[PDB]
């Protein structure tokens, strides 16, 4: 497949970019356990070998030139720092870290596993978000997509979480939906909230400012239908509200309930 | 540096002071820079066999000598271009000529160098951290679709002594540079790839996952997978439009390189009229396919080297973005008209006629580029997996599978989904004829069925068996009529009849199948060979009693299930979700059940 | 056309020989 | 503008068949024109085929003979074959190589295009579209012809191809519910069918529109292989520059055939494939794809080459590399000519490829489509019924069998039966397929959707 | 059709009589000494590019020899310039150009094999055929359906 | 009709004969001018 | 046996393309034939 | 040369052409015929077919057959060619009408009903080839060929 030349070059291209996703992953040391597995790779790395010295290394025997067993560890620790990476803003425990490396380590084949799915799915949603305009639809994407991650950092891709596994689902369809469909991105943003066991499902993880974005589309979409100036009144205070909460989205649904029997 | 013309004689130019000159290099020859491919050595005297007309070069005209093979050029700007099979960017040129002609010898840069290009470079590489060939050392925004990962050339490696930051850089700008053994190597944006090369990669792993079509018959029948080899019938009324953009629109290929290797004028300005138009949902947005797609469109006037070399420009480019870590299904349009080229080239050369005219080589050179469709564990440092699938079609001489080329084509690809004009004129669309094509990638996609479509198998080979004897039914029927039909026998002609008009036949225009997820064919698989079982039990079963279940009796007792099951194709996707139009597939089972429990 | 192929190498040959 | 003024050469080294090997040229140009002085003062023109070091090697146009070292003289024009092209040269008769043959004056140049031309940029061409009629109901109502089409008419040794050549040539036009022209080549034709080609196109008085250029089979060869270029020169002026729809009918591609080997042999190339050059394909498609509409211009240019099929073979490479490029054919049979029809067009074998993108409503009309596949079912039912009937006898055949003889009878006898001079537009073609139709009740007209057959059957 | 080639004729005719008059024009640009030497200067040394052999010879009219020499004289030091390439150039004494030649010269190499004829015909002729588009479109106005020029 | 074709004939003939005397000394003074101004270059395939 | 055994030559080329088609035209009429035949057979049978 | 012989024909033998054409028809006709009656079988003829293929046979062998070393064979004058070729198609289009015209009638004609009838009409036609312009002069064989019209249109009328 490849010429012995550029065999060794994959071999130590490899060395290199598990450094670099080691270092990536835990710059302050703290995956002992990991940082002890990939010794032998990362000690090529440590030390300032030139890539000519690797090389020869390499092409000696001395360090670590199984391409495939290269490839295999270079790709659980890259699955792992994907992971890590794909919920940025919430910080994943050690422990859990480390548990997840050994679930992925365990793994007989990575690139069909059902973390490997469920990480690309949750970039999918990532991806999107990051540069995706400020829209009904985005908004929920965003809403739940934070949460998703939040729910992925406190528990892990190596399990079968009903929680996470719903959250996938719903923003993989939203996602899928059609831009236009406002009434059905709306309804499925709101049977997310009502089946979320919590009765604040974005409090303390997004920013006050989108709780107060959120609820204001929540708001924008409720006014249309209203027809009573007093309770078009109680929905505008309603929407003075700076947290969304399945309680207050009740409180809509029942205003807007009203209006349609006055109607 | 230059040559000089010694001598011309129909394309083939003698040029002297050639001393350095490598063997199928490229050379500009003339003072209007035609293109020409050294084809022999002698001293200092290189000859050239001319891409373009040569009428007007003289002796003493200077001879460029570009440091090259014929090598197509890589990187952004890929996406959406229309090129020649010389990687001549047909939409450029017509917008800065501003004329309907190609210039004779126009030497107009394959990919923009003006355009600017938002590059952000991998956030982990740093000044000397090592490098090597296929690495990704940055990504390009290209569209909103396609992210264009810029990675090392193979063959290149070393250790980084700058690495851009991001911003806007063109492909002249140098976004990279790296050092080996003290030699300094400067990457833009942009490389250079042989395209009779084959592109190395890490490790060619099995093909194990369907390349899905949306077409009942395509992915259900005679599967495709990421990475196979395909061959269609080229003829007028067939219907290769339909997997085309099948391929183009539904499937779940990453990127499309569509080869157009010496349509003729009107047949190729119907492709460049209509891909520019189709339209795929993405994300819940309609982008055009052309963000994702690339067009070797060439007709049969342009330089024969031009449609030669039109595969190995497209397939070089699709293993570009399988090595990107994307799976691109690359698509000849005709890869006979490629053979008369090949041919052509092959009597310019006055090379010894093989088989019926063809050179010496044709059935090596179709295996080597059918050898470079596959999937890949793609070369470089982050672990990817691509696949480039080539869905090729061929033109059999008036329907002969026998011609060099198709008889080639048909030992080398391993799917033939066989279009056929008479299931055109009958209306049954698509015109896959269901009974000549084949697929040899059913034991290799065994496993990915056993986990996720685990009843898929039985399913496909109950059809293809009720089809093969309906097949031999119809001849029984002329020798004694309908009527002399066992009950048995009747049930088989009236479930492939509901299978062929009903499941494999499909319309791409309606909004409900036009594409029809494999959930949604698998289910109203399973509710029509259910149908076919449990009918059959009945009859069975009921041989011994005097109150014998007949065909008719069944028809009589059950036409709502019957047209339930004709009906099961109307079911959207999008609106009825995969939860809902399983859950109806499942209680219309259910309905069946019932009646056959009463009938029985 | 391996005859006329093998007259024209031939008749190559011979202007060469004169030349 | 080449102000340098032409070197002319006594130093010929040899004459060898058509070829004069010049020696001791500055800088020979390959393809350049070169005018001869024989030692008589007799003038010839030539080009030159091939160059090496000093060397130049001259294809004489006219022959050889006469020709000898020491005393003849050459000129070398310094540039390629370059025509004189303009719109007044639309009625005019020029022979192979654009000397007028008409006793009129030379073409006052609009412009100097090279023949060879360029190739259309494919992202550049549109599809055809419209339609061209060309007044023969045999290939209006069942083959009609897109504008940009390249649609072959194939025939035999003796069968009227030229009589149909020059029906189509008097009679096309747009289909109107003086932006047409023709550029009429004719390649290998003898004295007798080039002066019945003149006589036709100057007597009928279409000369307006036709420019015709005429290579006598006696005339060089080369001229014979310059002649498309000419024509097509022509056609691409008028239609991309001038911004009409020009109609190029190619006479005997199987004579230009029979040139481009002459020359082949002269270059010293082995025959390829049944004694035609290797590269034939490329020659054919250089000359074929000289056409279609283009984006951004009115104009376009289709085209009819002719094919005299040798032997009747259809696997020949000259009708077999033109079907590769071409799209559709028009097949002239011998059983239908001996039987006595004119055009004696087989409509069976036949086809038009984009004879869809040429009918229909605003381009001919709507009921074009229908009416053109139930007239093919029905001729291909009335066939079938022939045969039975053959074996059968005339008393077994049902009622609907002698409705189908009775429709191949009026239909060969109606349709194709045209007359050279009978000039039908499409909606009289259409007119007639109805009559015809007519004979069937509207049931077994089952390829025509009732919402036709509910308003053009009737009457 | 006869009226057509008839008027075209008649337009062939004029195109004909404005290079007659071309023609007659020159023959009295010829007498302006000056302008003359300047022009035989030219065509000397253009024949001279032209040709390149080490040896050339000129032949001229009989009246015109004293000019022809000086533009010899002229033209031999130039080329060496231009060239870099010693040139002998003689002037045919025993052979004129025919007297009735509106002017210019013709230069022969050594052996009298290539020659490149720069008479005031034949640089005229080469030059208005070349014209012949404008000289169309400036008398007879442009075509007003040419919409297009590529 | 024949006289009317014979008319127009002599009308086009003229025009022309007007538009040629229109530009007749501009079109001579041109050709002329570009005639006289030789330009004199050798071959640009030559090197030396 | 597997060949008619005509020398190979284009004029043999000819007459076996001939003989093919007049063979297909035998077989089709044969065919129409033998068709009227069991359509006139199985009315008599069921007569 | 048929197309510019026309003006020729249409002024010194006005009535060829429409005999070439339909001595032409009647040819391929039996072209068409013979490979199914050699096929298949000749029973399933119609007597239109019949007529075609018997006076395909009359044209092929007593006008389209010479035998160029016998006294009268030997050159054929074109008004021969005409006269013969004219009394062979007027037989052709008056059989064919009588066959036609009594089919769907009672009184039906067939071609072997002709043929039994008027075998010295056949015979008649078959020798009209044997008139020698030497000593049978144009007048002569003129008035014969009159005379041989008058025969087969008093035979017609006495069937008819």
């Amino acid at each position: 497949g490849l010429t012995s030349e550029q065999y060794h070059s994959q071999v130590v291209g490899k060395i290199g970019y598990i450094a670099r996703c080691m270092q990536t992953i835990d710059p302050e040391n703290n995956l002992k356990k990991i940082r002890e597995d990939y010794q032998d790779v990362l000690i090529w790395a440590e030390k300032n070998y030139r890539f000519e010295e690797i090389l020869e290394a390499s092409k000696s025997g001395k360090c670590p030139n199984d391409l495939d067993a290269l490839s295999r560890r270079s790709l659980i620790l890259q699955e792992l720092l994907r992971l890590v990476s794909s919920i940025s803003p919430f910080k994943m425990k050690l422990d859990l870290i480390e548990s997840q490396y050994e679930k992925m380590k365990q793994h007989v084949n990575l690139w069909k596993s059902d973390y490997h799915v469920k990480l690309n799915q949750l970039n999918q949603l990532t991806d999107y978000l990051k540069n995706a305009a400020p829209t009904p639809k985005n908004n929920f994407l965003r809403a739940m997509t934070s949460v998703l991650q939040m729910q992925i950092a406190q528990y892990g891709i190596t399990e079968d979480n009903e929680g996470i596994n719903q959250l996938f689902k719903l923003g993989l369809h939203l996602l899928a939906m059609a831009n236009e469909k406002i009434d059905e991105q709306y309804h499925l943003f709101k049977g997310y909230v009502k089946d979320q066991p919590e009765e604040s499902p974005f409090e303390g993880i997004l920013p006050a400012e989108d709780q107060k974005i959120l609820v204001k589309t929540m708001i924008d979409y409720a006014m249309p239908k209203l027809s009573s100036k007093v309770l078009q009144d109680k929905l505008s205070a309603l929407s003075s509200s700076d947290v969304l909460t399945k309680t207050l989205l009740d409180s809509i649904d029942r205003i807007v309930k009203e209006n349609e029997k006055l109607n | 540096t230059f040559g000089y013309v010694h001598g011309v004689s129909g394309p083939v130019v003698t040029a002297c002071d050639m001393a350095g000159a490598a063997m199928y290099e490229l050379v500009r020859v003339g003072h209007s820079e035609l293109v020409g491919e050294i084809i022999r050595l002698e001293g200092d005297m290189a000859t050239i066999q001319v891409y373009e007309e040569t009428s007007g070069v003289s002796v003493g005209d200077p001879v460029l000598r570009t440091g090259k093979p014929l090598s197509v050029e890589l990187g952004p700007g890929i996406m959406g271009a229309i090129f020649d099979g010389i990687q001549r960017p047909l939409s450029d040129i017509s917008s800065q000529t501003q004329s309907i002609y190609i210039p004779r010898g126009v030497n107009v840069s394959a990919l923009s160098r003006d355009i600017k290009w938002e590059f952000i470079p991998s956030k982990n590489l740093r000044v000397g951290s090592h490098i090597t060939g296929g690495d990704i050392y940055g990504i390009v925004n290209e569209n909103s679709l396609i992210k264009h990962k810029i990675m090392l050339p193979p063959r290149s490696r070393g250790s980084v002594t700058y690495i851009a930051p991001p911003g806007n850089y063109d492909a002249s700008d140098v976004v990279l540079e790296l050092e080996f053994e003290g030699v300094k190597e400067k990457l833009s944006m942009v490389q250079v790839w042989p395209v009779r090369q084959v592109r190395p990669v890490t490790e060619k792993l099995p093909a194990n996952h369907p390349l899905l079509t949306g077409q009942r018959v395509l992915d259900a029948l005679f599967p495709c997978v990421q990475g196979g080899t395909t061959a269609i019938p080229g003829a007028f009324g067939c219907g290769k439009t339909v997997i085309s953009q099948s391929l183009s629109k539904y499937s779940n290929s990453d990127v499309i390189i569509y080869v157009g290797c010496g349509e003729r004028g009107n047949e190729m300005s119907e492709v460049l009229r209509d891909f520019p138009e189709l339209t795929m949902e993405v994300d819940g947005k309609v982008e055009s396919i052309m963000k994702r797609t690339a067009l070797v469109a060439n007709t049969s006037n342009m330089p024969v080297a031009a449609r030669e070399a039109s595969i190995y420009t497209g397939i070089t480019l699709s293993e570009y973005f399988r090595d990107m870590g994307y799976h691109v299904s690359m698509m000849a349009d005709s890869t006979s008209r490629w053979a008369e080229a090949l041919r052509e080239i092959s009597g310019r050369l006055a090379e010894m006629p093989a088989d019926s005219g063809y050179p010496a080589y044709l059935g090596a050179r179709l295996a080597s580029f059918y050898e470079r469709a596959g999937r890949v564990k793609c070369l470089g440092n982050p672990e990817r997996e691509g696949s480039v699938s080539i869905v090729g079609a061929v033109s059999p001489p008036g329907g002969d599978f026998s011609d060099p080329v198709t008889s080639a084509t048909l030992g080398i690809v391993q799917v033939f989904w066989g279009l056929d004009k008479k299931l055109a004129q009958r209306k049954h669309f698509p015109s896959v004829n269901w009974l000549i094509s084949y697929s040899k990638y059913m034991r290799a996609l065994d496993e990915y069925y056993d986990k996720h479509f685990t009843e898929f198998v039985p399913l496909r080979t109950k059809a293809k068996e009720i089809l093969q004897e309906e097949e031999d039914l119809a001849e029984i029927v002329q020798l004694v009529g309908k009527a002399s039909l066992a009950e048995t026998d009747k049930i088989t002609l009236e479930v492939a009849k509901l299978i062929k008009d009903d499941f494999l036949q499909q319309n791409g225009y309606t909004p409900y199948d036009r594409f029809c997820p494999f959930y949604k064919t698998v289910g109203m698989l399973s509710n029509m060979i259910s149908f076919y079982d449990m009918a059959r039990r009945a009859v069975e079963t009921t041989a011994q009693s005097d109150n014998k279940i007949t065909w008719s009796i069944i028809r009589e007792h059950m036409g709502e299930i019957l047209y339930k099951l004709s009906s099961m194709k109307f079911k959207d996707p999008v609106k009825d979700g995969e939860a809902k139009i399983k859950a109806d597939y499942a209680q219309l089972l259910e309905d069946m059940q019932n009646a056959f429990r009463s009938l029985e | 056309f391996y005859r006329l192929k093998k007259i024209q190498e031939k008749k190559k040959i011979i202007k060469e020989k004169s030349e | 503008y080449l102000s340098q003024p032409r070197l002319t050469y006594k130093t010929v080294s040899g004459v060898n068949g058509p070829l004069v090997i010049l020696d001791h040229v500055k800088f020979p140009r390959y393809a350049e024109i070169v005018h001869l002085t024989l030692p008589d003062g007799t003038k010839r023109s030539g080009q030159v085929l091939e160059v090496s070091g000093s060397k130049a090697v001259v294809q004489v146009f006219e022959g050889t003979s006469g020709i000898d070292a020491k005393k003849t003289s050459c000129e070398f024009t310094g540039d390629i074959l370059r025509t004189p092209v303009s719109e007044d040269m639309l009625g005019r008769v020029f022979n192979g190589s654009g000397k007028p043959i008409d006793r009129g004056p030379v073409v006052l140049a609009e412009d100097f295009l090279d023949i060879m031309g360029q190739p259309i940029n494919p992202q550049c061409r549109i599809y055809p579209e419209e339609m061209i009629q060309t007044g023969i109901s045999a290939i209006d109502g069942m083959n009609s012809i897109a504008r940009g089409q390249k649609i072959p008419i194939f025939s035999a040794a003796g069968l009227p191809h030229n009589e149909i050549a020059a029906q189509i040539c008097r009679q096309a036009g747009l289909v109107k519910k003086e932006n047409f022209a023709i550029v009429f080549a004719a390649m290998g034709v003898n004295m007798e069918t080039a002066r019945f080609f003149k006589s036709d196109f100057e007597e009928n008085g279409s000369m307006d529109n036709v420019c015709l250029f005429l290579n006598l089979a006696n005339d060089p060869t080369i001229e014979r292989i310059i002649t498309p270029r000419l024509a097509l020169t022509t056609a691409e002026f008028l239609a991309y520059q001038c911004e009409k729809h020009v109609l190029v009918i190619l006479t005997d591609m199987s004579s230009y055939a029979e040139a481009l080997r002459e020359v082949s042999a002269a270059r010293e190339e082995v025959p390829g494939r049944r004694g035609f050059p290797g590269y034939m394909y490329t020659d054919l498609a250089t000359i074929y794809e000289r056409a279609g509409r283009v984006e951004g211009r009115n104009g376009s240019i289709t085209q009819i080459p002719i094919l005299t099929m040798p032997n009747d073979d259809i696997t020949h490479p000259i009708p077999d590399l033109t079907g590769y490029i071409t799209e559709g054919q028009i097949y002239v049979d011998r059983q239908l000519h001996n039987r006595q029809i004119y055009p004696p067009i087989n409509v069976l074998p036949s086809l038009s490829r984009l004879m869809k993108s040429a009918i229909g409503e605003g381009m001919t009309r709507k009921d074009h489509a229908d009416v053109s596949n139930q007239l093919y079912a029905c001729y291909a039912i009335g066939k079938d019924v022939q045969a039975m009937k053959a074996v059968v006898g005339e008393e077994a055949l049902t009622s609907d069998d002698l409705l189908y003889l009775e429709f191949l009878q009026k239909f060969e006898k109606n349709f194709i039966t045209q007359g050279p001079y009978e000039n039908r537009t499409v909606y009289e073609t259409l007119d007639i397929g109805w009559q015809l139709l007519r004979i069937f009740p509207k049931e077994m007209l089952k390829r025509i959707p009732q919402s036709t057959l509910s308003e053009f059957y009737p009457r | 059709n006869q009226a057509r080639l008839k008027v075209l004729r008649a337009r062939d005719d004029l195109i004909t009589d404005l290079l007659n008059e071309a023609k007659q024009r020159l023959s009295k640009v010829v007498k302006d000494t000056t302008r003359y030497q300047v022009l035989l200067d030219g065509l000397v040394l253009q024949g001279l590019y032209q040709l390149l052999e080490p040896r050339m010879i000129v032949r001229c009219r009989k009246q015109d020899f004293p000019l022809v020499k000086a533009a010899v004289q002229k033209a031999i030091p130039m080329y060496k310039i231009a060239t870099k390439k010693d040139v002998d150039v003689q002037i045919d004494l025993e052979a004129y150009l025919p007297e009735d030649i509106a002017g210019g010269v013709e230069i022969y190499n050594g052996d009298r094999k290539i020659k490149v004829s720069n008479t005031l015909e034949s640089r005229l002729d080469l030059i208005a055929q070349q014209m012949m588009p404008e000289v169309r479109g400036a008398l007879f106005g442009a075509n007003a359906n040419r919409k297009f020029l590529d | 009709l024949s006289a009317e074709v014979e008319q127009a004939t002599r009308r086009q003939v003229q025009g022309m004969q007007s538009s040629q005397q229109r530009n007749r000394e501009r079109v001579l003074t041109q050709l002329l001018g570009m005639v006289c101004d030789v330009r004199p270059q050798v071959h640009p395939n030559y090197r030396i | 046996k597997d060949r008619i055994e005509i020398f190979p030559s284009r004029m043999a080329q000819t007459i076996m393309k001939a003989r093919l088609k007049g063979a297909q035209t035998g077989r089709n009429l044969l065919k129409k034939k033998s068709d009227a035949l069991t359509l006139r057979f199985r009315q008599i049978l069921k007569k």
